[PDB]
């Protein structure tokens, strides 16, 4: 089906990291939760396609819930 | 009925569907003095929440950004006391498109709920931007909507003007792009 890519973000402070994930209540209480534990130089946004959001370049493609937890952490 | 908005697969229903209604119970019309920073925050949360369960978002002819309660904590501490909420908060749900001329764009105009802010020559302070927002805003009381239309011709030199930057400095890069000095990310590194 349609799927959505959440993205974490330090301000200031180019490249991203980005795991493609299905919206909906399962993906926004994780983001929700995540946001508040990464505090607020972080940002966590959804965008439709990588290609179409050039600011977040370079994205660092992860593959689960896990991995995007443990690199957002990183930032 | 509007050409731009059956291009991009929008109406003013759908719009409509996708507004989320403060509870508040303050004027978005009011300047920042008036709201409390951590209920803005807290409802902000819930709205980042909800487009981010939203599937019908992904199924739009169109691509589109849900900005963070990050953002929004960092634009109410630069912009309080004085600005007004509803030129604040008004891009939580943002959509991107190309338009193919900036002419179909400003048929929006026609639209009393969307605001037009034409950039397409430029901000009042000119830093090299270039492009097209409007603002869909259901009343007083809903978050704002934006789409972002830039041509590709802009959209080029907004990206480079993102990867790299006063706004004399931004509006000089933009007077190379338009003379023919930078046509790659190789030439943008030299100039
Ligand atoms: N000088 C510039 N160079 C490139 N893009 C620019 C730009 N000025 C504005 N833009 C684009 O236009 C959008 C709207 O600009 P503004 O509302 O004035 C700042 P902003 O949206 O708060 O920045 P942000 O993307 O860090 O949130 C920006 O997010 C960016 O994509
Ligand atoms: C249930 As989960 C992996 O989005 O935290
Ligand atoms: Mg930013
Ligand atoms: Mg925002
Ligand atoms: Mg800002």
């Amino acid at each position: 089906g349609a799927m959505c890519y959440i993205i974490a973000k330090r301000f200031k402070k180019s490249g991203c990291v980005a795991l493609k994930a299905k919206r909906g209540k399962e993906l926004a209480d994780f983001a929700t939760d995540l946001q508040k534990k990464l505090g607020y130089d972080i940002q966590i946004v959804a965008i439709t396609r990588p290609t179409a959001y050039g600011e977040y370049e370079p994205y660092k493609f992860v593959n689960s819930f896990e991995e995007f937890s443990i690199e957002a952490s990183r930032l | 009925a509007m050409y731009i908005l059956d291009k991009i697969g929008l109406n003013i229903e759908i719009l409509e569907s996708l507004s989320y209604e403060s509870k508040l119970g303050m004027s978005f019309k009011r300047t920042l003095s008036h709201f409390n920073k951590e209920e803005v925050l807290k409802e902000i949360e819930l709205i980042n929440n909800w487009y981010f369960s939203l599937e019908i978002i992904d199924d739009l002819p169109l691509d589109s950004r849900i900005k963070s309660v990050s953002s929004a904590k960092m634009k109410f501490e630069r912009y309080y006391p004085n600005a007004t909420y509803n030129r604040v908060f008004n891009d939580i749900l943002g959509f991107r498109v190309i338009c193919k001329s900036y002419d179909e764009v400003l048929e929006l105009e026609k639209e009393d709920k969307i605001r037009v802010v034409d950039m397409s020559r430029g901000k009042s302070n000119d830093d090299g931007f270039r492009g097209i927002h409007v603002y869909y805003q259901r009343d007083n009381h809903h978050y704002p909507i934006e789409i972002q239309f830039n041509t590709y011709y802009d959209r080029q030199l907004n990206d480079w003007l993102h990867d790299k930057f006063d706004s004399s400095c931004g509006q000089l890069l933009r007077k190379y792009y338009e003379n023919g000095k930078i046509k790659s990310a190789e030439e943008l590194e030299e100039v």
